[PDB]
């Protein structure tokens, strides 16, 4: 038995819509339990500088009742059968699963049709989520990765509503009113803009025949007519330094602008990222990587750790690095970072579009472990690309990328570009943003 | 008196033509080589600070 023929085995996600709109679509397998969830396209770029935060917010009193499951009736429904209720929300998109027992699945779907339709968004339960909202904020601000991401897209896409958290400023969530949170769902929360995913032992008949009793009064009309609309985010060249000589480390996030989801550039690029790979300094292997920034990294113990990420939008996206050291190693880091970007652009080598390559197959096929990595797939899937995307054709598509591929995509999304650039903490050694912009090009080339 | 502002300087009119072209140079060079220093300046130029003690 052969991974390509693995991947052929591997079964199906069937697709049905009901009549409002909604999109139904389940993976099955025989396992004794199941994933089901909403994903809906909904999300803090859809918010303005009014109402941002409104979505987290919902979120946040999603499961604090309906107006049938009174407050912890829910709580107590679904724990009494052993199963998870989870959520999050990120800047495009917002989910709702539950985690059962195959045989739960009527009364999971029964639960996610009642909290993403009818909760009660009760005036008393706001005030009691703003005290921990405000304070899941502060919490927050102690994660310096999460304080330099949201700086980076602040930075990135300045004046856009991509800039903007998903949390909301501390100035919003102690004004929205229930009326706010109430017009964010009556505006967002559509079947059209929702996507009902189960992945296990889930029949794609049965979902369908449930959905079409629970979700089937979920309209995809617009108060009168003001259904909302896709406003691009332009992306900006910028730098946002925030020093912090007391925090002992410095954070550091470095995007140029990417491409968005249903671009094919994301399978070169993702490629190419899986070169320089990543590092902690509890890895193992060290100085025997074969990324050359992992190596240096461990050789001279220039940071704590490093990743590259390809963050997805629509239509724009950052595509980048962040990484953590101490505040006499930030020039070095930045210097083998974009010294690895250009050598990327200008003489990728075949053998290590090969182990890039593999390494990307590996990601995708080890992501996929399990319902509930399955469940988020289908929903993201499509919200993202209208389809799930089957394994086969990702390798299909890695399949064709080669070092020239990778020349020709990382020089056109990196070589000569101007970055976005987050700092936080001991960040004096941090390169002055010309310099960061002509790390950039090479000379030689 | 012509001959001999000749006879002292030579160069005159070479030098006259050299400070033509200087000129026009100079008249190319210092707009461009400024433009070169403001770009590579209005990055410090343009920023903004702001303050937040705790
Ligand atoms: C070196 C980098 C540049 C230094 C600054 C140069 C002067 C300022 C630049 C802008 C004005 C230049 C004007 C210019 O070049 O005009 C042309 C003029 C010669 O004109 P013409 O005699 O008609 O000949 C033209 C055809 N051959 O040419 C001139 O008038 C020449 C410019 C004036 C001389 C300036 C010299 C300063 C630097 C001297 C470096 C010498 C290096 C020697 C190395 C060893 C050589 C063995």
């Amino acid at each position: 038995a052969t991974y390509a023929q693995a991947l052929q085995s591997v079964p199906e996600t069937q697709v049905s819509q009901l009549d409002n709109g909604l999109r139904v679509a389940s993976e099955q397998s025989s396992q004794p339990t199941c994933t089901v969830g909403v994903w809906i396209d909904a999300g803090s770029r859809y918010e303005n500088e009014k109402n941002n935060g409104a979505g987290y917010f919902v979120e946040h009193l999603a499961f604090k009742g309906t107006k049938n499951r009174p407050g912890s009736a829910l709580e107590k429904e679904v724990e009494s059968m052993g199963a998870h209720l989870n959520a999050y929300s990120t800047r495009e998109h917002t989910a709702y699963y539950i985690k059962a027992l195959s045989k739960d699945l009527p009364k999971a779907v029964e639960l996610l049709a009642d909290i993403v339709q009818n909760c009660s968004l009760e005036d008393s339960q706001i005030e009691k989520e703003r005290d921990v909202i405000l304070q899941e904020l502060q919490e927050n601000d102690s994660s310096m990765r999460d304080v330099v991401f949201d700086y980076l897209h602040a930075t990135a896409f300045q004046g856009t509503p991509l800039a903007q958290s998903v949390e909301g400023p501390s100035e919003n969530v102690r004004k929205l009113s229930r009326a706010d949170l109430t017009e964010y769902v009556s505006q967002h929360y559509k079947a059209p803009r929702m996507v009902l995913a189960a992945a296990g032992g889930v029949e794609h008949r049965q979902l369908l025949d449930l959905a079409q009793k629970h979700f089937s009064s979920l309209s995809g009309t617009y108060v009168e007519d003001a259904v909302p609309a896709f406003t691009p985010c332009r992306f900006t060249g910028s730098e946002i330094r925030h020093r912090d000589d007391a925090l002992p480390l410095a954070h550091v996030a470095i995007a140029v602008e990417g491409p968005g989801w249903a671009n094919p550039d994301n399978v070169p690029l993702q490629v190419a990222n899986a070169i320089i790979g990543h590092y902690d300094s509890t890895y193992g292997g060290g100085t025997h990587m074969s990324s050359t920034l992992a190596s240096v990294a461990a050789t001279r113990k220039l940071c704590q750790s490093f990743q590259t990420f390809n963050i997805c939008y629509a239509e724009t996206g950052l595509l980048g690095a962040h990484f953590v050291c101490d505040n006499m190693s930030i020039d070095d880091m930045m210097f083998f970072l974009q010294g690895q970007w250009m050598r990327l652009c200008t003489s990728a080598t075949e053998s290590e579009v090969v182990r890039g390559k593999n390494i990307l197959r590996n990601a995708l096929v080890s992501h996929l472990d399990g319902t509930t990595p399955v469940c988020e797939d289908i929903g993201r899937s499509l919200l993202t690309y209208g389809r799930r995307i089957p394994l086969a054709e990702w390798e299909s598509r890695i399949a064709e990328v080669d070092a020239s591929v990778v020349r020709e995509v990382c020089s056109k999304y990196f070589y000569d570009q101007c970055p976005a650039v987050a700092g936080l903490g001991p960040i004096e050694q941090l390169p002055d943003y010309n310099r960061i912009r002509s790390g950039m090009f090479w000379l030689r080339f | 008196c012509t001959f001999l502002r000749w006879a002292s300087e030579p160069e005159h009119d070479h030098r006259k033509r050299m400070g033509l072209k200087m000129l026009m140079m100079m008249g190319l060079l210092l707009p461009l080589v400024y433009a070169m220093k403001r770009h590579k300046w209005s990055v410090l130029k343009s920023r903004k600070l702001a303050y937040r003690p705790p």
